[PDB]
């Protein structure tokens, strides 16, 4: 369809 | 129900909960609402080391599928846990993996800024040049900083000071199969592998060798690793850059060689060993000025020319140069020895392919040749011949007095080694010239006890 | 450029 942003995030 | 509380856990980074909630049954079970993700994708995204390694003990997938058709590596690599980059790297993930879009890892970390994991995927050997549906690059889409990385010209400044300092994990920690060829902004405008040929880095060459340095890599002034190395003096080095493929007689823009320099700066030993690697002394420069012209010291002059006349015949025997051969031809060169081997030009002659090698051989003895000369591990040239089954050239050695019975380092005959080959006619002619087969090898063989049935057959009528 | 000495070093 049109691309989607991965599962997580960025740690600290 | 309890996927749930799993896939919660994964994220948070919560190992013993983790460990309570996992099992072979639901280790690489589907989030089947939302993106489709395993539980090593939450992991791997969140930046959860821990919860990877017991995941990945677990037996998870590290090629697993989301819904969009990426894997735990791409999540890891948009989120910048280059720790868990190199982990999943080292279960076997592909860092050229793709999305049904045709994103790579590289992609999502290079769009994302994320050098770290950038440097991490292009020494695991991932793909800038790979295009997405769309047909843009990694490069294409990359953030200003991580561009610099995609084109091999990051930290390259302290990449190239690493590489002439001799420090290597400083370098290991910055060099890609991309910035391994760069060269220097200003100045000589050298390569890694310059500066580290020049410096003397002789583990630090091996490293950007490896790495797929470029040994024919020119500086401003036409110069290649090898020059570097060859006008200080380093030997260590010169081997290891003519090991790998490094043009001995590779000319600069004033068109000096490598011996030039070598000679210029009285490096007596490493001229000694480009010559034997098929340097040329007589090559002229742009200056009109040769090698030899070039050696300050008398005795390199004269070394220089001894020690090519030498390595020149020594070649033209091999390759049975007739004509060659006839031409460099004195008496002080027609014994000279290789300096490792201990090659005379006869033992060259009676191993070589070519088809006049008898002649090669006949004229070379009519010159005053060795006939019993000894190489490096006691083997005239007739054990050279009897090994191979030449055995024209036999008849010319025993014509010119070769002893038939000289031993080897083991105590072995010429008819020792043509019996353990299997050669036939080999053996047979070397009775008739007068090889005993009776003689017992420091090991305590016979000919005939190294020998097959055949050879068996032929040694014992005597 | 004009000629140099080759970039490296003795000792």
């Amino acid at each position: 369809g049109y691309r989607q942003s991965p599962d997580g995030a960025c740690s600290v | 129900g309890a996927l749930r509380e799993l896939l919660e856990a994964c994220r948070n980074g919560d190992v013993s909960r983790v460990k309570r909630l996992v099992d072979a049954a639901n280790v690489n079970a589907k989030d089947m609402a939302g993106r489709k993700s395993s539980p090593l994708h939450f992991a791997a995204g969140f930046g959860r080391k821990d919860v990877v390694e017991h995941l990945l003990q677990m037996g998870a997938n590290v090629h697993a599928r989301d819904d969009g058709g990426l894997i735990p590596l791409h999540n890891a690599c948009s989120f910048g846990h280059a720790e868990v980059v190199s982990l999943l790297l080292c279960q076997g993930a592909d860092p050229n993996a793709r999305d049904n879009w045709n994103y790579t890892p590289l992609h999502e970390a290079a769009i994302k800024g994320k050098i770290d994991v950038c440097i991490v995927l292009l020494q695991h050997g991932a793909d800038p040049n790979i295009r997405n549906t769309d047909g843009k690059s990694a490069l294409d889409l990359a953030d200003p900083s991580a561009k610099a990385v995609l084109t091999g010209e990051y930290k390259k400044d302290e990449l190239l000071e690493a590489a002439r300092s001799g420090n290597e994990e400083k370098l290991m920690a910055l060099l890609t199969p991309l910035n391994v060829n760069c060269h220097a902004s200003d100045g000589r405008k050298s390569t890694p592998l310059h500066l580290a040929a020049g410096y003397n880095r002789v583990r630090i060459v091996q490293l950007l060798l490896q790495h797929g340095a470029d040994v024919h890599a020119k500086d401003k002034g036409g110069l290649v690793p090898l020059h570097n190395a060859c006008s200080y003096g380093h030997y260590e080095v010169t081997e290891l850059l003519l090991k790998h493929g490094a043009c001995v007689n590779a000319m600069d823009l004033w068109q000096f060689t490598p011996l030039h320099e070598a000679a210029s700066k009285n490096r007596v030993e490493v001229c000694s060993l480009l010559l034997s690697h098929g340097a040329d002394p007589t090559l002229v420069n742009c200056h009109g000025k040769s090698a030899v012209d070039m050696a300050p010291t008398p005795e390199l002059r004269e070394r220089l020319t001894y020690e090519f006349k030498g390595h020149s015949l020594l070649q033209a025997a091999r390759e049975a140069d007739l004509a060659k051969v006839k031409k460099t031809l004195a008496l002080e060169i027609i014994n000279f020895k290789q300096p490792q081997s201990h090659e005379t030009a006869l033992h060259c002659a009676v191993a070589s392919l070519h088809p006049k090698r008898k002649q090669v051989t006949e004229l070379l003895l009519r010159k005053g040749a060795n006939v019993n000369e000894k190489n490096k591990d006691f083997m005239t040239p007739l054990h050279v011949a009897a090994e191979r089954a030449h055995n024209d050239v036999m008849e010319v050695l025993h014509k010119h007095g070769a002893k038939m019975n000289a031993l080897d380092t083991l105590g072995q005959t010429a008819l020792h080694r043509a019996a353990l080959a299997g050669h036939l006619q080999t053996c047979r002619l070397l009775l008739s010239y007068g090889s005993d087969p009776s003689i017992i090898s420091l090991q305590g063989f016979t000919a005939a006890q190294m020998g097959n049935e055949a050879v068996q057959q032929i040694l014992s009528e005597s």
